[PDB]
């Protein structure tokens, strides 16, 4: 992934 | 100048209704809300289309959001600038997830100032995007569309495109 914020849903 | 595709076909019920197939290039002439006005570019018919079964074929990058080739530590500073504020943000190519794209809005909070927040859009089958898998998007005019009018999970709402 690599991921940012956290996806809203 | 203003074109789009069709996502569906549809087969007319009213008077002045164009009828239409899945693929199909349309040309806009009029938007009345909810039932646009249409020329077909494979028949030259004319007629009213439903507006949802639609969506933009036009360059994104004559588009105010759409950051073509830029990084997420720039987008931090371009928003940073003098000229921006909260609400105000961009779309722009992913350099980690190659294909896909990233959100940047300047954020407020007490405490931390003013953060600047990414998001990641992710990809559907073929006709979409989303951020939230409870609403997805035809294509990437429509996403920024419902946002800049509703923040529905984003932390903040898409007030303003960035100014350079």
């Amino acid at each position: 992934e690599g991921q940012y914020q956290p996806q809203p849903a | 100048d203003n074109l789009v595709i069709a996502l569906h076909s549809y087969e007319p019920s009213h008077d002045g209704d164009l009828g239409f197939e899945k693929g199909e290039q349309l040309r806009i002439l009029e938007q009345s809300g909810e039932w646009w006005k249409a020329q077909s570019l494979t028949t030259g018919q004319e007629g009213f289309i439903p507006f949802n079964f639609v969506a933009k074929a036009n360059s994104l990058e004559p588009e105010p959001w759409f950051f073509k080739n830029l990084s997420r530590k720039d987008a931090e500073r371009q928003l940073l600038a003098p000229g921006n504020t909260h609400g105000s943000f961009l779309i722009r190519e992913s350099e980690s997830t190659a294909g896909s794209f990233s959100l940047s809005v300047r954020d407020f909070d007490q405490n931390q100032g003013e953060v600047v927040k990414h998001y990641k859009i992710r990809n559907l089958d073929n006709g979409g995007f989303y951020i939230s898998p409870r609403i997805t998007f035809p294509g990437l005019h429509e996403l920024v569309r419902h946002y800049t009018n509703a923040s529905d999970g984003l932390c903040t709402r898409l007030s303003r495109p960035c100014q350079t």
